[PDB]
């Protein structure tokens, strides 16, 4: 078939800290994991290039460095093989830079199975974060895998290779998952110290509310706005079940 | 171990300096970047919070575009559309045999900048701007640095076309930051090279570029008849003819001490 | 910083001993005799120099003899003249732990006037004037009122040795404990 | 929630074209047909003020108190101005003019319209600035306790596409809601001394900034409580539409005698 | 006393001068002003509707 | 008890199969409260298509089961009401399921027309003009 | 001073790590944290394993390298200038005799003195799994430093798409008194003060909130009032929902 | 190398210091001797 | 189950670049239109089939 791409909490996150740091005017860099294929791929984990004054092509993979990260890697645990490579570029809906295909074709001719992932932190700051993961098209299995298909057939017959986006999914573990929710001690010892700080403020947070409720009032007058008036209300409610609690 | 050094400060990164138009709340501001547009801010964090005023310089992220750290404000020292020159660079009893027009600078500028005392005693204001007039090739120029030599004045030159460029509001940022500087590094000459540009009369009632002329203008008669009064920082004008200085500044109050070079 | 390390003299620490003794007995803040036993002064430093005076004066801080004052060393080096300012702060500290310890198992700030006048063993002025310097000592605060006969001052100073600290934390344990299971089982029921 | 939120563009709001659709032009030259939110589409809804726009989303992140900035510098307020009747005695002509025309509005909107004659909404003044008028008009608003705006009226001459109209348009806004008050045009002889005979062209920048204006001040005032005041070097003509009865209504004289 | 210039009032057959302005209880009383006249408006509205 | 997707989904599968035929209330209970409870997306349209299976014998009573959950958020959920009717109302054609899956079938997500689609046509084989207008 | 703030990347690395290297109880898994903290705030910016070993004649005997310490360091500088090593890793088991002695030996090395991060990085405790400790002899004498957490703006929304009360305080409170009574009676026995005194009668008067009681009634009157009137007006939105039914009904009678 | 960014000053806690870039825009970088006293002289890129 | 659906249309829409306006020049009847857009320089861009 093709590739479903499961990107490791500390994966994803060391793809987001390298990739800001380098900027546009880009870093580039190396994935590490391992998959058996047909529905599981696995990255791991990722490490950052070293930034080169040529752009972030094939010429900005030092074979030195990524030797030495990877024997080092190995020896505490965590080395594995390139399963792709990723980076940091001015982001492309039909490929992020025009080095990111360049280098991801001369590694097509040794892999069959490397993908190019990047994150654009220009739209990575609207509160989600873009992110894109392409390949190249192969021959004699996009086509014996997913009338049949005439448009991908005379595609495939006629380019070799052409951009096709690969899905976003995540893997984490459970051990990860229950001591997340537990930081996110200051969560329950300043769940103490907000209750504590919150009656001592109420004097003001008393008055706001006061005046909310004289706007809301007027409101439902004018009309004959009911809708804000039951939001309005809700809240109101919420509030009081709070001020409460606290004491 | 330096040159590594270098290395390391090309990954210590800068940032770019903006200035705060207004504070809405202490969540929202309006602040002007550098780069150009207008922009609604909140803040992050290593700020303080009591070096916030309106109008100071702050220091905003590349990627965040929020408030990182609060940074004094700033006049800028310039060379190039005022020339400072602490002191002049010639002497005021040395150039004696130009004496009537000694006597009557010494008198008008020095006597309340060292003695403000006198002048507010009697219940008068200390002396506005002072004109001179008549050939500046017969040793005005002299004259003008030679009694800041003596204050130990800030002697701030303008080149007054320097004053015209053509961009929204660079040419009211001048006049402001020429004035708040003069009263920070007071005493100070502010020394107006030919004035027909920064205060014209209009070249025949017609415009094509004599309204510049007018924004220039405007601004200086505002400075003067403010609330921010002209005793420890002065102001003297500089122009061969008077038939093309405006009206509002031959009327007293704007000038009105005018000397003859004789 | 000396004995740990060891690189001792037998005159070095001579010096140090009954210097020690001599500096303990001639002034004071904390508490008299209590952090002389938490406070080696001659625990193998060296036992020479006559340190029974130290146990003396644990016996005369509470009796508060005049006699015992000259008995506890030998009379002109109880003296010191150090003593003559020493013995009414020397005197404040013996009833202030004393009281601590004792009055209410929880500790709290409230001492009646004549109950620190009959342990202290001195006049109805004289203790008013004492009082009135031991509040600008500090270790104390939250504010006594000189009329209402309430010392009312809040409690915070350290308290004397590994011994009745013990006892004492075991029982303030058990209530504070019972307290906050009470709270809990309420909530968790309903 | 999070998805709207700061950092920020500011833009302005011209209209709202059907429902939860708004115009906005944004204040660097992008203009964006945008979405207003279904709970700031009724009862919080202007058809012109200032808002808070996203750089991403292209969405009505919030609406804005109008004093939204330009790349002109700001102008002043100056709350209880501190020249306040210095020089008095012998001005007997002038202080009586100022004092019906200025001053009574403020105080009371509702005794004009009551009489039914038109208050003065604009006021033109006219003779020296700085040698007794500035004086008693900066002390009628201090006395009247409004907000002095001392607002630069040689200062549209921004060199650029409109910065200058999107100012105004907050100044006259801003006037309304903070009122009473003065909106003090320094020199308006600047923006508004053009074409009487086809002379003193080069004026086409302020020929926008001029009909935004006449479009705010006219279309307010109607009650006053918020006052206008001219001031000219001495004088100068001005362009037909000011000087029309409904706007400078009084013209006063600084006596030559 | 009478327009409440002075923080309290006359014992008279004592013949002291005595506070009764403990301060201010009704700090929060034009908050509570308001409350009311909210309260007020909405039952008015409601009976509107419901006949 | 598996915390994997895969396993939960397959849970559901195993009450329908085991309780087939006469309908269990233990069964059904079991179903729509993974159905509710469980957030996931396989999960939640798994356990609406075991309803089906269990209730193939009283077939009348599976379009009030459902009525509420085709009209209920999330297209899975939407999707598993389809397999539901179309499983233990086919044959019968029951007037009532055919009613709840007109909607469905043309709604924007595709794979909600698709199901419907698979779904009319198993209760409505042979089954005809004039018998029905509405085929 | 000291206030350490501690990347997710850490906490999360030192889990997988401990799995993957199949490190078992009864061996030790110890690293390396390096940021910058000749900054009275501690950043801890990244980590990394360290090569760790312990014998069988007695398992305080161990072997830890310093080669893979000096040229590893030079690998995270050249990502980001500014992350060389001022301490060091533990995974537990925790607070061993030895677990002393890695610091005189991580003193060889190190710019100001070993911060020791001990993390209960299998996730596996109830609370905090940070138990972090500024490394001081004098024995394992261990003054605990109370921080996590502080991370990046991109990391920050990252979590956040991953990832997508009186009484759990109180008894956790409950546990410590009834730990502290036991750990005194244990104390007493072992041997044959202000913090506990603070901890008894402060209390002894919802217990503290009791003297503040009356404050609380009278702003807790006015809070109920603005509660009331918000039934008011759900009472009348309630009567335009029984009208809507009220038109539909007589629309259906009228056809 | 260029393509590289060059900057026209015309201007002659710790130090902070003001450049002018001729993209007309004014950045914040420290003189507290990470960057040098003689890499700033008016006029000049 | 309304208020949620119209919560998720709502933040698609929240998720746009805007509309550029612009004045149409002319119209070409091979559907194409010549427009000024205020927001860029001058573009022919492709007729639409909502109009």
């Amino acid at each position: 078939t093709k590739e479903t791409v499961y990107i490791s909490s500390i994966a994803l996150l060391k793809m987001l800290k390298h990739g800001r740091a380098g900027v546009p005017m880009e870093v580039m860099g190396l994935m590490l994991g391992e998959f058996v294929d047909d529905y599981t791929v696995n990255v791991v984990d990722v490490f950052a290039m070293p930034q080169s004054g040529t752009g972030v092509s094939v010429e900005a993979v030092d074979d030195v460095f990524q030797a030495k990260m990877m024997d080092m890697l190995k020896q505490t645990g965590r080395d594995q093989m390139v399963v792709g490579w990723y980076h940091s570029h001015p982001g492309f809906g039909c490929w992020l830079s025009s080095v990111d295909v360049n280098t991801q074709k001369s590694f097509e001719q040794l892999n069959s199975r490397a993908v190019a992932v990047v994150v654009d932190p220009i739209q990575s700051v609207k509160g989600k974060v873009v992110i894109d993961a392409f390949r190249l098209i192969d021959t004699g299995a996009l086509i014996n895998n997913l009338l049949n298909k005439a448009n991908i057939q005379a595609l495939i017959h006629g380019l070799n290779r052409h951009y096709y986006s690969l899905n976003i999914d995540y893997h984490k573990t459970a051990k990860e998952t229950k001591m997340l929710m537990n930081l996110h001690y200051e969560e329950k010892e300043e769940s103490n110290l907000a209750a504590t700080k919150s009656m001592v403020k109420i004097a003001e947070q008393y008055s706001k509310r006061i005046e909310e409720e004289k706007e809301l009032t007027e409101e439902e007058l004018k009309t004959r706005p009911k809708k804000h008036l039951s939001e309005t209300a809700d809240e109101t409610l919420e509030n009081n079940i709070v001020s409460v609690l606290t004491a | 171990d330096k040159t590594e050094n270098d290395i390391k400060a090309l990954q210590s990164i800068g940032q770019l300096i903006g200035e705060v138009m207004k504070e809405l709340s202490e969540e929202k501001y309006i602040v002007k970047a550098s780069s150009g547009p207008r922009y609604i801010v909140g803040v992050r964090n290593s700020v303080d919070r009591s070096k916030l005023k309106k109008g100071v310089r702050v220091t905003l992220d590349i990627t965040t575009l929020t408030i990182m750290r609060i940074l004094p404000r700033e006049t800028d020292p310039l060379v190039y559309n005022m020339t400072s020159f602490e002191q002049g660079e010639i002497t005021f009893d040395g150039i004696g045999g130009l004496t009537e027009q000694i006597r009557e600078l010494r008198e008008v500028i020095e006597l309340p900048l060292k003695n403000p005392e006198i002048f507010q005693r009697v219940g008068i204001k200390p002396p506005k701007g002072v004109l001179l007039y008549g050939p500046p090739g017969t040793g005005k120029t002299l004259l003008a640095k030679a009694v800041a030599a003596t204050i130990g004045a800030n002697f701030i030159f303008s080149p007054a076309s320097g004053i015209v460029d053509k961009y929204i509001g660079e040419s009211a940022r001048i006049i402001r930051e020429m004035f708040a500087y003069a009263k920070e590094h007071e005493p100070c000459i502010i020394f107006m090279d030919e004035v027909d540009a920064i205060g014209g009369r209009r070249f025949s009632e017609g415009t094509s570029a004599d309204r510049e002329i007018q924004r220039t203008l405007m601004e200086l008669l505002t400075q003067m008849d403010g609330f921010d009064n002209l005793g420890q920082t002065k102001i003297i004008m500089a122009t061969n003819r008077p038939d093309t200085l405006d009206p509002a500044l031959l009327r007293p109050g704007r000038l009105d001490r005018k000397v003859e070079i004789p | 910083t000396l004995e740990p390390s060891t690189s001792i003299t037998l005159a070095e620490r001579q010096q140090l001993a009954y210097d020690l003794s001599i500096s303990a007995l001639l002034g004071d803040k904390i508490y008299n005799f209590g952090e002389l036993l938490h406070h080696p002064i001659m625990e193998t430093i060296v036992n020479d120099s006559n340190y029974d005076w130290l146990f003396q004066l644990l016996n005369a801080l509470t009796v508060g003899d005049f006699d015992k004052f000259d008995s506890l060393i030998k009379v002109q080096i109880s003296k010191i003249p150090i003593l003559a300012q020493h013995e009414s702060f020397l005197r404040q500290k013996i009833c202030l732990m004393t009281l601590i310890e004792t009055v209410f198992v929880k500790n709290i700030r409230m001492l009646s006037f004549e109950d620190i006048s009959k342990a202290t063993h001195l006049p109805k002025d004289n203790v008013e004037h004492l009082v009135m310097r031991a509040i600008s000592l500090g270790l104390l605060k939250g504010s006594i009122d000189q009329v209402n006969e309430l010392v009312t001052i809040s409690w915070v100073q350290p308290r004397i040795i590994s011994g009745d600290q013990i006892t004492k934390m075991k029982d303030r344990l058990v209530e504070w404990n019972d307290q906050v299971e009470k709270l809990g089982k309420k909530m968790e029921a309903r | 929630k999070r998805i709207q939120s700061v950092p920020l563009v500011i833009g302005q709001f011209l209209e709202p074209i059907d429902q939860n659709t708004g115009i906005v032009s944004s204040t660097t030259g992008m203009s964006y047909v945008v979405r207003i939110l279904s709970t700031l589409d009724r009862e919080l809804l202007k058809p012109s003020m200032s808002v808070a726009l996203h750089r991403h989303s292209n969405a009505l992140v919030d609406i804005l108190p109008p004093d939204s900035d330009s790349s002109i510098s700001v102008m002043g307020e100056n709350e209880k101005p501190d020249v306040t009747y210095a020089d008095v005695g012998g001005l007997d002509m002038q202080k009586q003019e100022i004092r019906e025309a200025v001053e009574l509005p403020l105080v009371q909107a509702d005794l004009y319209e009551q009489i039914g004659i038109d208050p003065p909404r604009g006021v033109l003044l006219y003779g020296p600035p700085g040698t007794g008028k500035t004086m008693l008009v900066k002390a009628v608003a201090n006395s009247t306790k409004a907000a002095f705006i001392r607002v630069n009226g040689s200062e549209f001459v921004h060199k650029y596409l409109g910065e200058g109209p999107r100012m105004v348009r907050d100044v006259f806004r801003l006037a309304r809601e903070n009122a009473p008050s003065i909106i003090f045009i320094d020199e308006v002889d600047s923006i508004a001394t053009k074409r009487f005979d086809a002379q003193t062209g080069s004026d086409r920048e302020v020929q926008r900034i001029l009909i935004e204006l006449l479009t705010q001040m006219d279309g307010f005032d109607q009650s006053t409580n918020v006052k206008v005041i001219m001031a000219t070097n001495r004088a100068d003509t001005l362009d037909p539409a000011l000087l029309r009865p409904g706007r400078l209504d009084r013209k006063i004289e600084f006596p030559s005698l | 006393i009478l327009d409440k210039i002075f923080y309290g009032v006359l014992d008279q057959g004592n013949g002291w001068l005595y506070v009764y302005e403990t301060p201010n209880q009704d700090a929060t009383y034009d908050s509570a002003l308001e409350l009311v006249g909210q309260l007020n408006k909405v039952v008015d509205q409601l009976f509107e509707k419901a006949s | 008890a598996s915390d994997e997707s895969l396993l939960r989904y397959g849970g559901a599968f195993t009450i329908a199969l085991a309780y087939a035929g006469t309908g269990n209330n233990s069964a059904v209970k079991r179903l729509l409260h993974v159905a509710v409870s469980d957030s996931n997306d396989d999960v939640r349209r798994a356990a609406v298509i075991a309803l089906g299976f269990v209730l193939l014998r009283d077939y009348t009573t599976v379009p009030r089961i459902v009525q509420l959950l085709s009209k209920s958020h999330n297209a899975h959920v939407r999707c598993g009401t389809a397999f539901a009717l179309g499983i233990a109302c086919a044959g019968k054609g029951l007037q009532s399921a055919i009613d709840v899956l007109d909607p469905l079938t043309k709604d924007p997500v595709d794979f909600v027309r698709q199901a419907a689609m698979i779904a009319l046509s198993m209760i409505l084989i042979q089954q005809t003009e004039k018998l029905n207008p509405q085929v | 001073h000291e206030k350490v703030t501690i990347a997710p990347l850490v906490l999360l690395s030192a889990l997988d790590h401990y799995e993957r290297t199949q490190t078992k109880e009864n061996k030790r898994c110890v690293g390396v944290i390096l940021g910058d903290a000749n900054s009275s705030t501690i950043r801890v910016t990244n980590s990394f394993a360290l090569p760790f070993e312990e014998d069988e004649k007695n398992s305080d005997v161990w072997f830890l390298d310093h080669n893979y310490i000096e040229n590893m360091n030079e690998m995270c500088k050249k990502i980001n200038a500014k992350e060389k090593l001022i301490g060091w890793y533990h995974s537990g088991p925790k607070l061993r005799a030895s677990d002393l002695k890695i610091n005189e030996l991580f003193k060889k090395y190190t710019q100001n003195n070993p911060l020791l991060l001990i993390v209960d990085v299998k996730q596996q405790g109830v609370g905090l799994p940070t138990d972090a400790y500024v490394a001081i002899e004098q024995e394992k004498t261990f003054l605990h430093l109370p921080c996590t957490i502080e991370a990046e703006e991109a990391e920050e929304i990252g979590v956040e798409h991953l990832l997508r009360i009186r009484l759990t305080n109180q008894l956790k409170s409950l546990k410590g008194l009834q730990s502290k009574l036991k750990d005194v009676v244990e104390y007493l026995d072992k041997v044959i003060h202000t913090i506990l005194g603070k901890l008894q009668d402060v209390f002894n008067l919802n217990n503290l909130q009791k003297a503040l009681t009356v404050k609380t009634n009278d702003e807790l009157m006015v809070i109920y009032i603005s509660n009331l009137v918000r039934s008011i007006i759900a009472f009348d939105d309630l009567i335009e929902n029984k009208i809507q039914n009220k038109k539909i009904q007589e629309q259906r009678v009228k056809d | 190398q260029l393509p590289y960014l060059v900057a026209n000053v015309v201007e002659v806690v710790g130090k902070a210091a003001v450049v002018k870039t001729s993209s007309r825009q004014t950045v914040f970088l420290p003189m507290v001797g990470l960057v040098d006293p003689d890499k700033l002289k008016p006029n000049d890129l | 189950n309304d208020k949620v659906r119209f919560i998720k249309d709502e933040l698609r829409l929240l998720q746009e670049p805007g509309s550029y306006v612009g004045e149409v020049i002319k119209i070409v009847s091979d559907k194409k239109v010549l427009v000024k857009v205020q927001p860029e320089g001058k573009y022919i861009v492709d007729v639409a089939k909502d109009i």
